[PDB]
């Protein structure tokens, strides 16, 4: 017979954690059935619990999904098929429910020379969804970041390059050190668009400095001390804290660490137990205020014995 | 041509197609008995007893699967081509011949691809299990 | 003077093991000499034995080559130059004899999922011969292979890809499991074409199954037995035989093998000499009827001791 | 917006630009006091005392550096854009506003690129060290 | 005011070791100043010593640079800016002095089959200078090399390929063994062209022969000798000298060498201290007249013991 | 220019060309004395005694080898160019000058390439061995 179903809306595009509702009309052979006769199904595999149903009116049934989990794709099908059914008998027409995990984290790092900022993000939650585009979008504020970042209506696309590790890398060069860069991932789907939660980065605050240079380690036998000295990197101009790791030189170094919070310190004196052993020393640095990354460990410095 | 080997190979091929359909994840969760309206042109309620009924049933599934855009269905369509030829070879042994359906399928593929694919593969599996179970009993032409 | 030679035929294209005959007329200064005066030469290097000559008529001499060996190329020359000579004096005109080893073996293997068949062949005997094309040709029979394969007049070319090992790989996908695929290599030369001996393959009969999965090895101290268990691969649906290799786990495993011909067996119990040693076990499978390849050995399973 | 942080960040940015200019090898060997004729349109002899004088001075250097074809000058030009905005933010704190020069620069870039770049960066460094030294003393609008 | 300077010449392109002079006119506000008031500067960084100045006339000052060193580039600037100054006050206009190290060495080697000659050269002194082209040029003399090579006005460009080691390789094939190939590097700059000192190579004189073949080493216990024998390579046809290196076979071979100056010698007999040890032997060769390279060492030959 | 070195280098070059021809496999099996009709325009029966006869002989082989399409013959053609120049240099020493043949060669290359190449290289080798053996005895111009 002339059986047909209508979904309001025909398709829903939403993100994880959101709620979604579908309304339906079941026209059985030219007459709309009572909403009390309507049951809902998921992919023709399982009846959705009646607890989620809502009688909108004598003819309209409604299904509500709460705190939606990302739709697991079944081959070519990236959406979940929601069915309006007349008791045991379902129809061929379904509503398409697309739930995408848009919680992508973007991490940025400014080089030791303060010439560029590289941002990295993983499309592990978007790779399955093809037939739609995925891009990093951004907006720059003249100075600083707002307290709560927002998806500005005016934004620009950023060219990102897929790396061998599966992450995308986007490079900003030249940079504006004290400008707030608000960025997010936009998924442009056929049904509409979704935006990931925006993050604002100040390039000045995500600098990974170059390691301290001219690192020396010497044992002064007159005092019995291991004297370590270094030169802070060219950038940043802000106060730095240093971390020194030292140990007896061997097959597998058993490290000991010393922390330096005096920004104008270029040396540390450590009292060691063995004056005739070769020690290996490395120094790394970070902004004293914690607004940045730790530098890589410097090239090893060794003491002598003969 | 050894007919004993043809009957054993027909059963082995049916088991092979059923296993391929089990691997297609979105079909195993669906009940082949639970009816879906609008897809009545897909063999399901019929008992399928004769060689000619088996042939016409597989030809319908063959025509349905050709339109679907998956590579999993393309391989199953090739297995069905071998299966129809085996049935004709078995009909030849016992001196009998077999012959060569609305086109509302185009509309249901455009509007409801998920329902067409899922129900076609689920109904095909049920049909093949019926053919396999009735191959032990001598089938009529 | 006006000396000239005519060969019947001017050129011969044939394969290894075949017989070939050339006829010749030597017109010495406007008059054809007696066939008794004609001697034959090979590449102006050696006189062909008179035993191979045949006096066709008073003016026509003939040379017969029996069980031809593949012509060894001399640089750019892929053919052997056969000469009709007037005693010690030869002429510049020769007959081109091309003998190519067309005995190429094609081996096919269907994947463990029964989705494709890969055929492999080596052009080691054809690589030297350029200025002609070499391709795999095939014809498919609806069901099964004929008792003696034949080069069907109607065939289709198959695209083959040269691999780093020097072999060509041709992939058929999707496949027709119970259809007979008759295939051979066709060499299309300027003089004509040669076809290698055809082979018919049933894709169902050349499957290399996936290894048995969920392989476990445990020592039951109550009985003093090494219990090995496995799960047969998804495909094929046909009865399988299993082979278990086991040994004491160490630097270089000294293997012992056990054969299982019961198709519905999922375990084997082996009486071992040392109950406190770690054993390593692997299982592989093949069709009980022998129509297929052995699977790869499963991932090693180990017993415990503490 | 914390003004104490803005004043400290302005000083840090000035030090950053001065360090970038120290890394540009061909500028450190040149005396910023030793005068070059024809490049009088580049700020140098001026004392630079007010916020509006600082702003107009940086805007001139900004316009000069934009024309130069190096990537080292492009980064310094971006830092100057942040510096001008910081000065406007500092002028806002103390309720005062700031406004928005011959074009013989085109001719000196065509004829003497080395002199234009070297003198511009050398004069900029001197100007920034003057701005930094006068930021400790409360500046007039 | 209307201050301006004029350089004669405006720019100079020269090579290391050369001398260069600039003349200048300083027109201060429509009147030319005395040459005694003019001082010279280098890159606005340092005053050139007055010792290098020359008073050409009452209005013309001159600066002379002797034994010029290659100009070190300062970023984009590949030239040194020379300034004509009116005492402490300099002008924006300068003279461009470009000094390039054109002393590039080209080394050629003819293969062991005498079919090609490969020439190699490093552009380490030219890589910095871009905006100008760098190419190998050559001229061939029918027979032999002249006593002193010269940059012939008629020459041809040679295609060179940059290699992973940073050197350019240019291959001549086929070769003219007894023809003199005069070659040099030409730098085509916007200001003019510079040519490196030419070298003439006779391909016959730069052959690196293939190693001696069929190298055998045997210990004759009847005499207590280590007998080494070899076969000289196919090419060259000229008399060769051989070098044999031998030692006890082990982890790190302690080599001993023997020289053979007899061109028709195919063997050497060496009296060894230990008759029951395995010796390793290698042989290499070179033209007796020294006009060529040493071949690679032959594949090792070993003696036996049991 | 040392004439002693030129005479020694001429002999060394001839030996070099003869060795190249020995490496061309299909030429060593062919007897240079055993005659082939139709290729009489290739020097063979001639004794080759004079400097001008040697020059005209090598020029014919040079013209023949240029038409052949192999890279082995291209290298031998270059060696012959050096050899002709050495002969002219040796003719100059002893104050004498040398000058600068049907074209049925085009037809024999089209019809019989194997015979043209094999016989040309085999005849060239014989000619060079004759030139080498007669270079010890003072040759006439
Ligand atoms: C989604 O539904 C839950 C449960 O009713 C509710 O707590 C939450 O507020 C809803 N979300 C929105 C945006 O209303
Ligand atoms: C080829 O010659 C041999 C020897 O005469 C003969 O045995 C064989 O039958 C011949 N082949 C054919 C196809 O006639
Ligand atoms: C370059 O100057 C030096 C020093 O005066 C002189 O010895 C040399 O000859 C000059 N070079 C030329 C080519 O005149």
């Amino acid at each position: 017979g002339t059986q047909d179903v209508v979904y309001f809306p025909p398709k829903i595009l939403t993100s994880v954690g959101s709620n979604a509702s579908f309304h339906c009309i079941y026209k059985n052979e030219n007459q709309i059935i009572s909403s009390k006769q309507i049951v809902w199904w998921r992919n023709l595999a399982e009846k959705i619990p009646e607890i989620q149903y809502s009688i909108v009116s004598d003819r309209v049934s409604k299904v509500t999904f709460s705190n939606l989990k990302a739709t697991r794709p079944r081959g070519k099908f990236t959406y979940d098929a929601v069915y309006c059914c007349n008791e045991q008998a379902c129809h061929h027409r379904y509503a398409e429910l697309y739930v995408i995990d848009v919680n992508i984290n973007i991490s940025c790092e400014t080089d030791g020379y303060l010439t560029k900022m590289t941002c990295r993000w993983s499309p592990s939650t978007i790779q399955s969804l093809v037939g739609s585009t995925v891009q990093l979008r951004y907006h720059r504020r003249s100075l600083y970041c707002p307290d709560s970042p927002s998806i500005h209506p005016t934004s620009e696309p950023k060219n990102c390059v897929l790396q061998r590790d599966g992450f995308y890398e986007c490079v900003f060069q030249p940079i504006f050190l004290l400008s707030g860069y608000t960025m997010w991932i936009r998924i442009n789907h056929s049904l509409g668009s979704l935006d990931s939660p925006p993050t604002c980065v100040l390039p000045d605050s995500v600098v990974k400095p170059l390691p301290p240079s001219n690192v020396k380690a010497e044992i002064t036998v007159n005092t019995g001390l291991l004297k370590v000295s270094w030169e802070k990197p060219v950038f940043p101009e802000n106060n730095l804290q240093f971390q020194i790791r030292y140990g007896l030189s061997g097959k597998e170094i058993q490290w000991k660490t010393h922390e330096v919070f005096d920004a104008k310190s270029k040396s540390a004196s450590l009292l060691v137990s063995d004056l005739s052993a070769v020690y290996v020393v490395q120094v790394r640095c970070r902004r004293l205020d914690g607004l940045g990354y730790w530098s890589n460990w410097s090239s090893p410095a060794y003491t002598l014995v003969m | 041509v050894p007919i004993q080997k043809v009957q054993d190979d027909t059963k082995t091929l049916i088991k092979t197609i059923v296993t391929r359909i089990n691997d297609i994840s979105h079909t195993q969760s669906v009940s082949a008995k639970q009816r879906v309206t609008g897809l009545d042109f897909i063999p399901g309620l019929h008992p399928i007893l004769s060689l000619s009924k088996m042939d016409q049933t597989l030809a319908v599934y063959q025509q349905v699967l050709t339109s679907l855009p998956s590579q999993n269905v393309l391989q199953i369509a090739n297995d069905l081509e071998n299966l129809r030829d085996l049935l004709h070879l078995l009909a030849f042994s016992k001196s009998c011949s077999l012959p060569q359906k609305p086109e509302s399928l185009d509309g249901v593929l455009e509007a409801s691809l998920y329902s067409t694919e899922v129900v076609a593969l689920s109904r095909l599996q049920g049909s093949l299990q019926d053919i396999l179970q009735q191959l032990d009993v001598s089938p009529e032409c």
